């Protein structure tokens, strides 16, 4: 499906999880921040492409990106 | 009086007041001074 | 169960589960008697599929198609009738 | 025109019979699994 | 607690459908169940000579009514023709359609399940066989009726309103 | 430490950043070793999205 | 003056085999 | 944490049927089926369009998209307080455990979760598309 | 129970607020970091439901928003009496009202626009109104401009006196909740007391006022010496020697001997001769029968008496077996819900405004109206356009319930419920009864095209070839015209000259109305209406209905009623909220409206409007080519488009050239709209970025951050420019026009 990547700006707010329709993204341990947890996307065959991940995202610009593509079943988003 | 001078210093009353004082000066001047093409000088 | 209670999720009956019937498709098989001339007939079309029907009907569409419109009069069809008036010429005397 | 009925074939073939042909054999191509 | 004459599918409310009068009527029930389409036991190529000669009957009068010649002595043989031409083109339509859907040596994926519950045997029509069968029937039905209603119409001349 | 004291004017030399060329107060810097961008920088002007305040490390961070 | 039928029959063949030669054309294209 | 098992004895809320439903793609492709406990009988609104009755109890509801499951199941905890979880059904009656993975929700930071597409670098660091000519891969991928 | 309540200085009168712009809403009150700001304080300053979930202040809100409304509307109407008391020719018109042009604004000598003030008739220079404000005052009995001028003075009292009472509903004494909620006596009284009591008085007037006036007025006599009205009231000897029943005085109405009114209570029908307007005497029993009526129907409901309907009992009483509950649960919907009335409302009053685009213009209700072929296409398109906005305003408001304070728990199994339930089935068959209109209605104009260009006339759907005769239109015509005969005996003439009976009414020596004949072309321009009407109601029912949720988005809802979108995901869901929805649908109420204002504007000027000679000839104004014209688009490109428009556009040099100037500025302002409606956002933020670099480069960059326009603001401002522009177009070529041909 399309391909959602999470950077290392990342602060972990936890918004974009949050804001997912699908369930894509979830909060992993982490130490690079003082949150001490990182976003990550471990099935991304459920993402949509709707972005709203990176509406939600603070930092100047996103910590998480969503690139499309491929556009499979479940991209579409069709119930028939 | 501090509220209603802070509410006519607003841009839309000023751009009203300064465009209709431009709009009767020009309107003033082309009565007296009408269909002119060219500067005389 | 299916219809033991309100329950409407079944693994073991999935076809009822995921609303797969047939609404109006009666199987009662004896419909017609007298249907030996229709096999007997039918054997360019019935299990051919792609060979001889697709072939058979682009000839006869191609050659039917073409003998109407080599073969069709004036009367019928106007563009083969041709003009019957004088020419009616172009400005500046141009033909 | 030396062949006048040659314009009466032609037509008709290139109008519909070639279309035809195009467009059944694009669709059984691009309805295709493998 | 009243009547209510509206029901889910099947009694199933999470199934994308009503049952409404129009739906499933006693008599628009047993109407659509006896027509060819929806006789599963019945061989396709039966029911394709049915749905073909009703279809060319009906298509007939449309084009020798309407056609480009109505107004000339050829009227009926043009508008005949043209159902004709109409019908072989739509059999070219159903062949190209059989030939993208169905894959020859597979099994029927029609619904097998009654609203009851009977479970019975596939519908062969959406088969490559089948449809191929129901594609000839639907070919020499549809030729049929057109020549069936050309013949009642003028061969014969029986008397009608309009024609 | 590990950047620029609190309160200090700061120039961005973050190329995607919205206020690259642009100037910023520090409001914090963590001092934890494992974080990537410690110093907290506001800004006077927000970004598209509405944000004034951003998170840089102190290599990207010039002094005025 | 004008052109006679076995000019058009000529130009005809002509006009096949370049279409031949454009099919070649684009089955090798196509692989 | 053991996913748990799609029970078949579940009763459905109380619903007067719709359009918005299940259709050929549940049947032939995949469907989705979601089950929450609930304290008492209380209106709740449809992800597909219309009004049911929840049961109280134990409660499935058969869907036709994974995005109406995350809809229903938000307005289901941020509203009634409802803890939910729900299954991917395919025709061959494969059932597959989704949303609570590991048995915490996402939003919550859970120890044993691995780190999937994160990138150890900023988002401006990326290569340019032309170093990366004629290489069947992507410049986010590297 | 039903009783006043209010609230004491609820809100201080103070200038405090003034300062702050953005103070109604928490989002806005703290100040502009972006441009975009200054448009969301324009877009959100009367989306009073934003502001706060008070029912009760969004509900004095808007009682004194009205008042606001009302204040404005009567300071407009005392600016057209003040502007028909001194700057117009009202008396001269009097004095000959078949050779003098109405006018009513006089323009200044500065720019050489003083060309537009024409040679209007009657020893007066102007632009020539198309109000119908004239005609009216001539019904009204209106025969001095001192009258016009007291009317003018009362018009401005009220709108004081409206703005008063705005300020004081809302800062002095507020209705509360219960008081606004009491929708039964709020039904009774504005059944009784405002349309009831309202006809009762204007029928008054008429009685006391218009009949004489007007009845000396059609006899020839001079306006000059025409006695004043309150001669009449106080001298009755000189009311009844125009209608003799006045000598009766009020004996007939108490001993029930009505029939002695026959002399000023009339059932007429049909059209004066002398002026080509309705009866007065028909008028003035018209409105005493509806005062009566009315009268009688807003006593129906409960208040505080007993005796009378809840309507909340009515409504749970009607349900079936087809439905669920049915009406249950919408009494709280239109009691607590302002946008659900709000959308009810504008629905009928669009409705009633094409009613009455459709009524006066076939029974002209006023004198010297017909005739008056400017004013009768004027408040024809003026009316439709209204109508048209209203309804598609009433899909917006009812698509912002549906999305705001819609409440599932107390909507269960209602129809509501039911109708959203089902969606499916209804936009199914609503797109499959538009493309099959689409088809048999366009289609046949496509058909026409075709046959007319190859050269094949017979095959084509017109009189002279395949015919679609409008048989039951005609058949409806026919009983119209025989219903004095034998359906309504007490009836003089048919309801209208257009029905039919071979009766021509001439005034001057123009036509009134005649018999309208209906052939194909009024077949296929009839149902190219149904069509276009078809398509705008699924656009907007597509819209209200799937507005909550969809098999796209199931929440929807949360999104809101205004978003642009919710991502390039699924495929992309560009325009998939209701406001879009509304966004489309206004274009395509444009098409309808435009396509009926034309096929009137042709259908006028071609088979009713005309000139008639004294031996009896009719010539009109087209000359009867719609039945054989319209059939073909090209016709109407050639015959309506072409051939109309040759005025607007040679009106340059003359009192019309200000029309061909706004044809030429419509134009322009439909293309400008163009680039709104195709561009994007990112394209001209990134232009707004080069060019705050450029600002920036001298030091010149605003500290409030230019920002392009949103997405759903860029669709709002390319739909208005659009809908302007075309308009503009429409009118500017209809005026010129029909001041140009009459
Ligand atoms: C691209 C060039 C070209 C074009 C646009 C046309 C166009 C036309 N031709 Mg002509 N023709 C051409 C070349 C062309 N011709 C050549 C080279 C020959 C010599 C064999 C002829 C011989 C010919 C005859 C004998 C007749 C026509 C006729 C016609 C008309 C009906 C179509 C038809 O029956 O085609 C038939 C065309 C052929 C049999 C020629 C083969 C096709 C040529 C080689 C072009 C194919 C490739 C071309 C690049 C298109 C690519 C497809 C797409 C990607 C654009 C139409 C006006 C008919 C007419 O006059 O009706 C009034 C007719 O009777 N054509
Ligand atoms: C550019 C190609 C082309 C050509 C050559 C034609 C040719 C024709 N059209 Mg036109 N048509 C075209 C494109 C074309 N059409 C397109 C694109 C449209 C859609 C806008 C139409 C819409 C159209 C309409 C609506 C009508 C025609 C009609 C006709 C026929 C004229 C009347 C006649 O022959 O007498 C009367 C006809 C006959 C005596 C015989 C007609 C029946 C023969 C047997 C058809 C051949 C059938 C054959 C088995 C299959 C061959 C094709 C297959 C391989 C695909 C003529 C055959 C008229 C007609 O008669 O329709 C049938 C008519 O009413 N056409
Ligand atoms: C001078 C008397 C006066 C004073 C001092 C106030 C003061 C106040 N009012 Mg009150 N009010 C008054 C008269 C007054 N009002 C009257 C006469 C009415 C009846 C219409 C109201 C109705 C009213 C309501 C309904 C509300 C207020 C509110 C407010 C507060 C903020 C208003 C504000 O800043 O918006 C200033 C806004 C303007 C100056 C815009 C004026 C727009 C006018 C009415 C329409 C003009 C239309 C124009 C002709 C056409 C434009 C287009 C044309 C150019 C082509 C403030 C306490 C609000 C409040 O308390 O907030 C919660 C509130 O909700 N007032
Ligand atoms: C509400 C509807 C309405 C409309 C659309 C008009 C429209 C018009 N009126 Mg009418 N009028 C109305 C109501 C209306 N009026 C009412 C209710 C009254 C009774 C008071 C009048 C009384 C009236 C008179 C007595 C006259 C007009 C005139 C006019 C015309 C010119 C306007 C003018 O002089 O402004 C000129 C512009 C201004 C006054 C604005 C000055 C302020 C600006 C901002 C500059 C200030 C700069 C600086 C601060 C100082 C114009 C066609 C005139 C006309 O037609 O003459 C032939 C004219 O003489 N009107
Ligand atoms: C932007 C809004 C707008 C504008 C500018 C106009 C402008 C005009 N209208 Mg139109 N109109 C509108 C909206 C508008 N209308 C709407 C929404 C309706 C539907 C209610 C009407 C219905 C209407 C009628 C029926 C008439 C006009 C007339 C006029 C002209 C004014 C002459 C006058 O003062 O007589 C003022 C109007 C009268 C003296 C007669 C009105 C009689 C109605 C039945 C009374 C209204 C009852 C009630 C208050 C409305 C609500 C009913 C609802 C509760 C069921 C002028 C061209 C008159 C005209 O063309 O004169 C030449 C005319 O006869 N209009
Ligand atoms: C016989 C009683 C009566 C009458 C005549 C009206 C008349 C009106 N009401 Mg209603 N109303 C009534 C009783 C009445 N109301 C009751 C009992 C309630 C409470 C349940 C309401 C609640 C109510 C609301 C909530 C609203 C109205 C509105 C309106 C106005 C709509 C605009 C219109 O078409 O008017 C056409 C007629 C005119 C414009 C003429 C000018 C108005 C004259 C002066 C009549 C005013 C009558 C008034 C009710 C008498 C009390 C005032 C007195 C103390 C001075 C209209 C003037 C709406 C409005 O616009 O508010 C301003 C509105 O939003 N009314
Ligand atoms: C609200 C509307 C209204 C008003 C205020 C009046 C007012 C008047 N009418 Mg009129 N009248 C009206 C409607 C109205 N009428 C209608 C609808 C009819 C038709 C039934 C009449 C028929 C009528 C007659 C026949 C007479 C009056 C008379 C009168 C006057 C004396 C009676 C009275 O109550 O005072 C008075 C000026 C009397 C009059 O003019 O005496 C001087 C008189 O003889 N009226
Ligand atoms: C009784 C009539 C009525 C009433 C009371 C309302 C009231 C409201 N509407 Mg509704 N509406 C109506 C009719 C009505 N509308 C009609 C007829 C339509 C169809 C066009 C709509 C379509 C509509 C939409 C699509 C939306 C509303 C919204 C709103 C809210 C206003 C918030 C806002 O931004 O306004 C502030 C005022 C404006 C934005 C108007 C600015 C000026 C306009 C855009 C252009 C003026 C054109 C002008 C005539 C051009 C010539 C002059 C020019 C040269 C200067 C408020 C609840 C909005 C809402 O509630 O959002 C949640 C919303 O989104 N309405
Ligand atoms: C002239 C321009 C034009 C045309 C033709 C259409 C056509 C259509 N629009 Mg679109 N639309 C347009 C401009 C246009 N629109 C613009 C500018 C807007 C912006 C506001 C919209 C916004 C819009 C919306 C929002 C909606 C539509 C809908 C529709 C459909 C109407 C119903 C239908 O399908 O049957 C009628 C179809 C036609 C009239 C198309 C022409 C068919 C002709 C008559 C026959 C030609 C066929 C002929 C045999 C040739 C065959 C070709 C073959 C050889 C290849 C149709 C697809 C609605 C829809 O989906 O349908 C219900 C809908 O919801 N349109
Ligand atoms: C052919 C369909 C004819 C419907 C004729 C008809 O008017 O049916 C009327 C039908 C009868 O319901 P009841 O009127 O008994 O329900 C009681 C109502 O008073 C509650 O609103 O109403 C419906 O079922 C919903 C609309 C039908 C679907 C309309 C599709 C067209």
């Amino acid at each position: 499906a399309h391909s959602v990547k999470i950077y290392d700006t990342c602060i972990g707010c936890t918004q974009c999880v949050r804001a997912c329709p699908t369930d894509v993204l979830e909060m992993v341990p982490w130490d690079g921040c003082k949150a001490s947890q990182i976003a990550s996307a471990p099935r991304t065959e459920d993402c949509v492409g709707c972005k709203r991940c990176e509406s939600a995202c603070p930092t100047d610009f996103l910590s998480v990106r969503v690139y499309l593509g491929a556009e499979t079943t479940r991209s579409m988003g069709l119930a028939y | 009086m501090q509220d209603v001078k802070t509410y006519l210093s607003t841009a839309p009353v000023l751009a009203t007041l300064w465009f209709g004082f431009l709009a009767g000066l020009l309107i003033e001047i082309n009565r007296f001074f009408p269909d002119a093409l060219v500067l005389p000088l | 169960k299916y219809g033991e209670k309100s329950v409407y999720f079944d693994l073991g009956e999935i076809d009822n589960t995921t609303g797969n019937w047939d609404l109006y498709g009666n199987d009662d098989p004896n419909r017609y008697n007298g249907f030996q001339n229709k096999f007997f007939e039918t054997f360019a079309g019935a299990f051919t599929k792609r060979g001889l029907l697709l072939k058979f009907l682009v000839l006869g569409g191609a050659t039917t198609i073409g003998y109407l419109g080599s073969t069709s009069s004036g009367d019928l069809l106007a563009i083969k009738n041709g003009p019957k008036q004088a020419p009616i010429m172009g400005p500046r005397g141009r033909k | 025109m030396t062949a006048s009925y040659l314009p009466s074939i032609f037509v008709p073939l290139i109008g519909l019979v070639f279309p035809a042909i195009t467009m059944a054999s694009l669709f059984i191509y691009i309805e295709q699994d493998e | 607690e009243k009547y209510q004459v509206i029901e889910p599918l099947n009694g199933d409310p999470f199934i994308g459908g009503f049952e409404t009068p129009v739906t499933s009527s006693p008599l628009i029930a047993w109407y659509l169940s006896n027509l060819p389409a929806y006789r599963t036991a019945v061989a396709p190529l039966l029911r394709g000579v049915e749905i073909g000669l009703a279809h060319g009957y009906l298509l007939v009068g449309p084009f020798v009514l309407a056609g480009p010649l109505r107004n000339s002595a050829v009227r009926g043989e043009a508008g005949s023709l043209a159902a004709a031409g109409l019908v072989t083109i739509l059999t070219m339509c159903l062949t190209i359609y059989g030939i993208a859907s169905f894959k020859e040596g597979e099994a029927s994926k029609a619904p097998s399940l009654t609203l009851t519950g009977r479970q019975k045997e596939a519908d062969k029509l959406q088969t490559a066989e089948g449809w191929a069968s129901f594609t000839g029937g639907w070919f020499f039905g549809g030729l049929s009726g057109v020549a069936w209603a050309y013949f009642l119409l003028y061969v014969i001349n029986l008397p009608y309103p309009v024609k | 430490v590990i950047g620029p004291k609190r309160g200090s004017i700061v120039k961005v030399l973050r190329r995607e950043s919205y206020w690259f060329n642009d100037t910023g107060k520090v409001v914090a810097v963590d001092q934890a070793p494992g974080v990537r961008y410690p110093v907290v920088v506001r800004f006077d002007k927000v970004n598209y999205a509405g944000v004034s305040t951003n998170n840089y490390s102190p290599d990207e961070l010039e002094q005025s | 003056t004008s052109i006679s039928d076995s000019q058009i029959i000529v130009a005809l063949v002509s006009a096949f085999i370049t279409g031949i030669l454009a099919l070649r054309l684009g089955k090798s294209l196509y692989q | 944490f053991t996913p748990p098992t799609l029970n078949a004895d579940t009763p459905a809320p109380i619903f007067g049927g719709s359009t918005g439903g299940l259709l050929r793609k549940a049947q032939v492709e995949e469907f989705y089926v979601i089950t929450w406990e609930s304290p008492k009988e209380q209106i709740f609104e449809m992800p597909t369009g219309g009004a049911a009755i929840m049961r109280s109890g134990p409660n499935l509801l058969k869907l036709a998209r994974k995005e109406q499951c995350l809809a229903l199941g938000a307005r289901l905890r941020t509203k009634f307080k409802i803890q939910y979880q729900f299954y991917r059904v395919f025709p061959n009656g494969e059932v597959q455990y989704l949303h609570p993975k590991d048995g915490v929700y996402p939003e919550k930071v859970n120890a044993g979760r691995t780190a999937v597409g994160v990138n150890n670098r900023s988002i401006g660091q990326n290569a340019n598309p032309a170093e990366l000519k004629f290489a069947h891969k992507q410049a986010y991928d590297l | 129970e039903v009783k006043i309540m209010v609230e004491k200085d609820p809100v201080k009168t103070s200038f405090e607020k003034w300062a702050k712009p953005g103070h109604f809403s928490r989002t806005l009150a703290k100040g502009p970091n972006t441009t975009t700001w200054i448009w969301n304080l324009h877009a959100d300053a009367h989306d009073f439901d934003s502001h706060t979930n008070d029912l009760e202040e969004i509900s004095r809100k808007v009682f004194s928003a009205h008042f606001g409304q009302l204040a404005v509307i009567f300071i407009w109407l005392s600016g057209m009496y003040f502007h028909g008391a001194r700057f117009s020719n009202y008396e001269a018109w009097l004095s000959d009202p078949t050779h003098i042009k109405p006018s009513a604004q006089v323009v200044w000598p500065i720019v050489g626009q003083k060309i537009l003030n024409g040679d209007v008739g009657g020893g007066f220079q102007g632009i020539q109104i198309t109000s119908g404000f004239f005609q009216l005052w001539r019904a009204s009995g209106i025969t001095s401009e001192l009258q016009l001028y007291t009317t003018a003075i009362g018009g401005l009292i009220f709108a004081a006196l409206m703005l008063f009472a705005g300020w004081f509903h809302y800062h002095k004494a507020a209705p509360k909740l219960a008081w606004f909620q009491n929708v039964e006596s709020m039904l009774n009284h504005h059944l009784a007391g405002l349309l009831g009591l309202g006809s009762l008085a204007w029928a008054g007037h008429q009685v006391h006022v218009s009949l004489p006036i007007n009845r000396l007025l059609d006899a020839g006599v001079d306006p000059k010496e025409i006695p004043l009205p309150h001669e009449f009231i106080l001298n009755r000897d000189l009311l009844a020697q125009l209608y003799p029943s006045f000598s009766k005085g009020l004996t007939p109405f108490f001993t029930l001997n009505w029939s002695e009114y026959s002399d000023f209570l009339t059932f007429r029908g049909g059209l004066n001769p002398v002026t080509g307007g309705l009866w007065l005497t028909d008028t003035a029993h018209h409105h005493l029968a509806i005062a009566v009526l009315f009268l009688v129907a807003g006593h129906m409901y409960r208040t505080n008496f007993g005796i009378g309907h809840s309507m909340k009992e009515i409504l749970e009483a009607h349900k079936g077996p087809f439905t669920g509950e049915g009406h249950k649960g919408l009494y709280e919907i239109l009691t607590t819900s302002w946008h659900a009335q709000l959308a009810i409302n504008l629905a009928m009053l669009g409705s009633l405004t094409i009613i009455v685009a459709h009524h006066m213009y076939a029974m002209p209700p006023y004198p010297y109206l017909a005739t008056d072929y400017a004013t009768q296409l004027s408040l024809f398109t003026h009316h439709m356009w209204i109508g048209g906005f209203l309804v598609v305003g009433a899909a917006a408001h009812a698509a912002i319930f549906m999305v705001r304070d819609y409440d599932p728990t107390t909507q269960y199994n209602n129809l509501l419920d039911r109708v959203l339930r089902h969606r499916d089935a209804i936009i199914s068959h609503l797109n499959w009864v538009c493309i099959f209109l689409g088809f048999h209605s366009f289609g046949l104009y496509i058909h026409n095209d075709t046959m007319s260009a190859l050269g094949r006339p017979q095959d084509m759907f017109s009189d002279t070839a395949i015919q679609l005769q409008p048989v039951f239109a005609q058949w409806i015509q026919n009983t119209h015209a025989l219903a004095p005969s034998l359906t309504a005996p007490n009836a003089t003439a048919s309801t209208s000259l257009t029905w039919g009976g071979g009766d021509l009414v001439a005034v001057g020596g123009k036509v009134a109305l005649l018999p309208i004949p209906l052939g194909t072309a009024d077949f296929l321009v009839h149902h190219i209406h149904a069509f276009t009407i078809h398509v705008t109601v699924l656009i907007l029912l597509k819209g209200v209905l799937f507005a909550r949720s969809s098999r796209l988005i199931p929440d929807k809802a949360n999104l809101g009623f205004r978003f642009p979108c919710d991502g390039p995901g699924r495929g992309g869901t560009c325009q998939v909220s209701a406001w879009d929805h509304v966004f489309l649908g206004l274009f395509w109420m444009y098409n309808a409206i435009s396509v009926v204002i034309f096929h009137f504007s042709w259908k006028m000027q071609s088979d009713v409007w005309g000139s008639i000679s004294d031996q009896g000839v009719v010539t009109h104004i087209t000359g009867g080519n719609f039945a054989q014209s319209s059939i073909t688009i090209n016709g109407w490109l050639r015959d309506f488009l072409w051939a109309q428009a040759s005025q607007v556009i040679q009106s340059y040099g003359s009192s019309l050239s200000a029309y061909g100037l706004l044809f030429l500025g419509a134009h322009f302002v439909w293309a400008f709209s163009l680039m709104f409606l195709f561009s994007g956002r990112g394209y001209w933020q990134e232009l707004i970025e080069s060019i705050v670099w450029a600002h920036n480069k001298l030091k010149v960059a605003p500290a409030i951050q230019p920002r392009a326009l949103s997405i759903v603001q860029g669709r709002a401002v390319g739909v208005a420019h659009y809908l302007l522009g075309g308009i503009a177009t429409t009118w500017a070529f209809f005026l010129a026009r029909i001041i140009s041909v009459g």
